[PDB]
C-alpha cells in the first residue's frame, strides 16, 4: 500500500507540504503520481497528475515533487477552501493502481 | 511530441520550390519535419481500415466423415461403382483387394474395391479480398507546440487522397497521398481465423493444399480436392479403410512464418505496410512568432532527457511576465563563441505563463550547453553528448541502407525534392529491384545468404564484371542478413 | 502439407515483424544440426562424395553443404 | 514443426503399407515442381549458376537439381 | 503479447509418414512385422495314409 500521515494542519495563507510514500515499483519507478482532492460527499476531482507538470484549471498554489520513493506535496498561501480529503494514486509496475490511505486537511480558524 | 520516445523516428530537412517535400509512413513508425521557416511537425500512420471485404474461398482445417460404404468386385469385372462416387461430398477412392474362394467369389485374383466417407467440415478460415479503393488510413498530425487530442486525424482515401489538416494557429498543411503504389491488395488477401488474421499474398493463398468452397457458397457441400484432407489404407491388400487427418489450424500457423499478423475482429485493422505520401507546406505559420523576449527567470521542472536519436527533450516553466512570450534557448559553448546546436522544435513559445512547456534541441557531439532565458537568472546546463560524428554518419548509412531494402524503390521517395538525381536514382534501383523479385521470389533468407556467397566468391575468382560480382553478391548478403524472413 | 509449403520469402516483409520471425528464423538450421548430428554416416558419405565429384575445394564445399541441407 | 521432421526412411519399414505410402512418395515432388513453375527466375538464376561453378557437365547438372531442391526446402 | 499455436495433431499426421498403423485403443495390437521360427515337422503324418 501507499504510506502518508492520516493529518495534516496548518495556519492559513502559510506553506506546507504533505508526502506521500510508496515502493520502488509505483512511486519510486514510474512518474505515474497524482493527486485528488476529495470534497465531503462529492466525487474526486485530480489537483495534480505528473507532479512535474500540472493540470488546466488548477491553481498554481498546488505543486509536486517526488524525492525518491517518497512523493510530496506542496501547497502555497493555505485557504479556507483547501480543507478536503487528498489522495494519492500510483500505477505500479504491474498494470495495477495503488491508492494512499486519505489525507484529512485542517486549517486553523 | 508523440514521436518522442519511438525508436523509429526518422528527420527530413529542408523543401523545394514549391514548399513539397516526399515522405513516406509506415505502421509502427513516424517522421519528424521540419525547414528554415517552418513549424516542426509529426507524421504517423497509426490505421489502416477496409470497409468492403469479400469471400474468395473458406479452406476446411478440420473434417469429419460419416456414412462410410464399400462395395467390392470380383478379379477381371472392372471397378466397383456407387452413386455416392458423383456425390461429390463423399470422397472415393479405388484399390484392389486379394479375392478367392473364402471371399465369396468363384475366382482368384485382383479384385476391385471402392470405398465412400460423407465429407462434413466443422470449422473453416476464410479468405477475404479487398479493393483498393475500399481502404482507409489514419494520419495523426501533432506540431512540437511544447504542450503537455493533441493532434489532428486525417483519413486518406484512394478515390479522394487529397486532404489538409487545419492546425490551430499553424494555419493549414496539405497532405496528399498516392495509396495506389503503396501496397499491392490486388495481389492480397485477408486471411483470417478463428481469432487470429493474417495477411498473406493472394497467389500463395489459392494454391494452399486444403479443402475448399467458393467464396459465395453457403451449404458446404462444394469441397474440392478433399483428398488433402483424408487417406486410404491398405495394411494387407485386403480392404480399405478412410479416416480424416487431423486438425490443420496448428499446420496453417506453422505455414504462415512469413506472414504479418492483422486484426478482423473488430474491422479490417491494418497495422502493418508503408505510405508514399506528398507533402506540402505552403501555408504553415509559427503561433505567436512575433511576440517578445521572457524577460523573467526560468525553472526545469524535468531535466535533461536523452532520446535514441541524439535529442534532449526539456519541459521548463516560466514564473515572469509578459507572457506569451519567446523562449530564449540556444545551444552555446563554454565561453560563448559559436552556436553548436539547432532547436527541434522551433520557435518555442509561452503560450500561458504557468502552463509548462516541452522544448526539444540536437547538441553536437562532446559538451553542449542550454540557455535559457536571459541575464539576470539565465539558466545553463551541463548534458554531454556520448558519440561521434563518424559513429553518428555510419549509424544513417546502415538506417538508410536497411530503409531501402525494405522500401524498394519508394525509399528514394523518403525525402526526395525532385531531383534529377533522385529520379535516377529511383529509376536505376526500380529496375534492379524488379530484376531482383524476379529473381529471388519465394527463397528462404539463408539460401539468400548462400547465393550471395557463390556469386561473391565468382567475382573474386573473375574486371569490370568482377567488381560487379562482387557488388551483387554482398548487397544479396546484406538483404540476406537484414530481412527477417 | 502446408508446413513444407510457407509464406516466407514473398516480397512482402515491412518494418514489423512477422508471424514466426524469431522462432522461424534459425528453427531450419536447428533442425538440419539435429539430422547431422543423429545421422552421421550420410554426413560422411556426402562428404566423400563431394569430394570425389568435383574438381576444386570450392565446389567440393558447395556440394558437401547442398547434399547435407536436401536430405532432410 | 514436427512436419519438417518426419518418420520417413528410418529402417523401420515392413510389408503392411504404412501411413502415408502413397503420396507421402510424392509431396516431394508436387511441392519442388510447383515451386519450380511458380519462381522460374530462381531456376534460371540456378541454371547459370551450375553452368559457372560446374565444369563438367554432370557436376553441373548436379549442382543444378541440388539448388533446385534446397530453393523450396529451405523455405 | 503471448499467443497458442494451433493444434499439431494434423502436423503429427503428416510427420508421421513412414509410421505403421496399429490399433491398441482395446489392448495392445499390431498387424505388422515378421518373425523368424525354426519348424519342427518330426512328429507330423499324414492323415489317412
Amino acid at each position: 500500500a501507499l504510506t502518508q500521515p492520516a493529518s495534516v494542519s496548518g495556519s492559513p495563507g502559510q506553506s506546507i507540504t504533505i508526502s506521500c510514500t510508496g515502493t520502488s515499483s509505483d512511486v519510486g519507478g514510474f512518474n505515474y503520481v497524482s493527486w485528488f482532492q476529495q470534497h465531503p460527499g462529492k466525487a474526486p476531482k485530480l489537483m495534480l497528475y505528473d507532479v512535474t507538470s500540472r493540470p488546466s484549471g488548477v491553481s498554481s498554489r498546488f505543486s509536486g515533487s517526488k524525492s525518491g520513493n517518497t512523493a510530496s506535496l506542496t501547497i502555497s498561501g493555505l485557504q479556507a477552501e483547501d480543507e478536503a480529503d487528498y489522495y494519492c494514486s500510483s500505477h505500479t509496475s504491474r498494470g495495477t493502481w495503488v491508492f494512499g490511505g486519505g489525507t484529512k486537511l485542517t486549517v486553523l480558524a | 511530441m508523440r514521436c518522442i520516445g519511438i525508436s523509429n523516428r526518422d528527420f527530413v530537412e529542408g523543401v523545394s520550390g514549391g514548399s513539397w517535400v516526399d515522405i513516406v509512413l509506415e505502421h509502427g513508425s513516424c517522421v519528424t519535419t521540419m525547414a528554415k521557416n517552418k513549424p516542426t511537425l509529426d507524421f504517423e500512420l497509426i490505421k489502416t481500415e477496409a470497409k468492403q471485404p469479400a469471400t474468395l474461398r473458406k479452406y476446411c482445417i478440420e473434417a469429419k466423415l460419416t456414412n462410410t460404404t464399400t462395395d467390392s468386385r470380383c478379379p477381371t469385372q472392372g471397378e466397383p461403382s456407387l452413386n455416392e462416387e458423383q456425390d461429390k461430398r463423399f470422397v472415393c477412392k479405388h484399390s484392389m483387394v486379394d479375392r478367392g474362394w473364402g471371399n465369396g467369389c468363384g475366382l482368384f485374383g485382383k479384385g476391385g474395391i471402392v470405398t465412400c466417407a460423407m465429407f462434413t467440415c466443422k470449422k473453416n478460415m476464410k479468405g477475404k479480398v479487398v479493393q483498393p479503393e475500399n481502404l482507409e488510413y489514419t494520419i495523426v498530425i501533432t506540431p512540437h507546440s511544447g504542450e503537455e487530442k493533441h493532434g489532428k486525424e486525417i483519413k486518406i482515401t484512394p478515390q479522394s487522397s487529397i486532404t489538409e489538416a487545419e492546425l490551430t494557429g499553424y494555419g493549414t498543411v496539405t497532405m496528399e497521398c498516392s495509396p495506389r503504389t503503396g501496397l499491392d491488395f490486388n495481389e492480397m488477401v485477408l486471411l483470417q481465423m478463428e481469432n487470429k488474421a493474417w495477411l498473406v499474398h493472394r497467389q500463395w493463398f489459392l494454391d494452399l493444399p486444403l479443402p475448399w468452397l467458393p467464396g459465395a457458397d453457403t451449404q458446404g457441400s462444394n469441397w474440392i480436392q478433399k483428398e488433402t484432407l483424408v487417406t486410404f489404407k491398405n495394411p494387407h491388400a485386403k480392404k480399405q479403410d478412410v479416416v480424416v487427418l487431423g486438425s490443420q489450424e496448428g499446420a496453417m500457423h506453422t505455414a504462415l512464418t512469413g506472414a504479418t499478423e492483422i486484426q478482423m475482429s473488430s474491422g479490417n485493422l491494418l497495422f502493418t505496410g508503408h505510405l508514399k505520401c506528398r507533402l506540402r507546406m505552403d501555408k504553415l505559420q509559427l503561433k505567436g512568432m512575433s511576440y517578445s523576449m521572457c524577460t523573467g527567470k526560468f525553472k526545469v521542472v524535468k531535466e535533461i532527457a536523452e532520446t535514441q536519436h541524439g535529442t534532449i527533450v526539456i519541459r521548463v516553466q516560466y514564473e515572469g511576465d509578459g507572457s506569451p512570450c519567446k523562449i530564449p534557448f540556444e545551444i552555446m559553448d563554454l565561453e560563448k563563441r559559436h552556436v553548436l546546436g539547432r532547436l527541434i522544435t522551433v520557435n518555442p513559445i509561452v503560450t500561458e505563463k504557468d502552463s509548462p512547456v516541452n522544448i526539444e534541441a540536437e547538441p553536437p557531439f562532446g559538451d553542449s550547453y542550454i540557455i535559457i532565458g536571459v541575464e539576470p537568472g539565465q539558466l545553463k546546463l551541463n548534458w554531454f553528448k556520448k558519440g561521434s560524428s563518424i559513429g553518428q554518419m555510419i549509424e544513417t548509412t546502415m538506417r538508410g541502407a536497411k530503409r531501402m531494402a525494405i522500401l524498394g524503390d519508394t525509399a528514394w521517395d523518403f525525402g526526395s525534392l525532385g531531383g534529377v538525381f533522385t529520379s535516377i536514382g529511383k529509376a536505376l534501383h526500380q529496375v534492379f529491384g524488379a530484376i531482383y523479385g524476379a529473381a529471388f521470389s519465394g527463397v528462404s533468407w539463408t539460401m539468400k545468404i548462400l547465393i550471395g556467397v557463390i556469386i561473391t566468391w565468382i567475382g573474386m575468382n573473375s574486371t569490370s564484371l568482377s567488381v560487379s560480382l562482387v557488388l551483387v553478391g554482398v548487397v544479396t548478403l546484406y538483404l540476406g542478413v537484414m530481412v527477417q524472413a | 502439407s502446408v508446413a513444407l509449403v510457407p509464406h516466407v520469402g514473398m516480397g512482402l516483409e515491412t518494418r514489423t515483424e512477422t508471424w514466426m520471425s524469431s522462432e522461424g528464423a534459425w528453427k531450419h538450421a536447428q533442425r538440419i544440426e539435429t539430422w547431422i548430428l543423429r545421422h552421421p554416416g550420410f554426413t560422411i558419405m556426402a562428404a566423400i562424395l563431394a569430394y570425389t565429384i568435383g574438381t576444386t575445394h570450392f565446389q567440393r564445399a558447395l556440394i558437401f553443404i547442398l547434399l547435407t541441407a536436401v536430405a532432410p
